[PDB]
């Protein structure tokens, strides 16, 4: 690799590298056990708690999205231009 | 238990200081349905409500009179085995 050259790949969301979601796991239900992060063009919005094997109706923008959950935590939503809601699987879940 | 679940209503209600949050707890805390409610999220504004039969339309509606421009962020059932 010589001097001046370059080098990058595409700069896809890394949650690893995102803090965890400002959550508070209300006692009187289950504990929910994924986390969620909503991005627009790779700009963290806001992010939260939701359950897995599941489904959520969320406001993505400026459309509602059905948002579909695997026992993974993995997401799945028709969601608009730019946007994404991402899940985890929270550390001990 | 599953078909009898309990309504989780999340908010998004832009917040001038504690305060406004202090009222939007007080306000839905004294909302018919409501079970229990908490503050949290990346801004301290996302509101999470859950409760059974909560009349959304009017809660969301007290929230913007008393609160702020609340939004609706989330609409779901719990998860009950």
């Amino acid at each position: 690799m010589e001097t001046g050259n370059k080098y990058i790949e595409k700069r896809a969301i890394d949650l690893s590298r995102e803090r965890d979601p400002n959550f508070f796991d209300n006692p009187g239900i289950p504990v929910p056990e994924c986390f969620w992060f909503m991005f627009k063009n790779n700009v963290r919005q806001d992010a939260g708690t939701c359950y897995s094997s599941w489904k959520m109706d969320m406001k993505v923008g400026p459309n509602w999205v059905h948002i579909k959950s695997d026992d993974n935590c993995n997401l799945s939503g028709d969601f608009p231009p730019g946007w994404i809601v991402l899940g985890k699987k929270r550390p001990g879940f | 238990g599953p078909g009898g679940e309990m309504q989780k209503i999340v908010f998004k209600i832009p917040m001038v200081d504690d305060k406004s949050r202090t009222k939007a707890m007080s306000l839905v805390a004294s909302t018919v349905g409501v079970h229990s409610v908490a503050i949290a999220g990346d801004l301290r504004d996302q509101v999470v409500v859950v409760g059974d039969g909560i009349d959304s339309i009017n809660l969301v509606s007290a929230l913007r009179k008393k609160v702020g421009p609340a939004m609706f962020l989330e609409v779901s059932q719990v998860k009950e085995d």
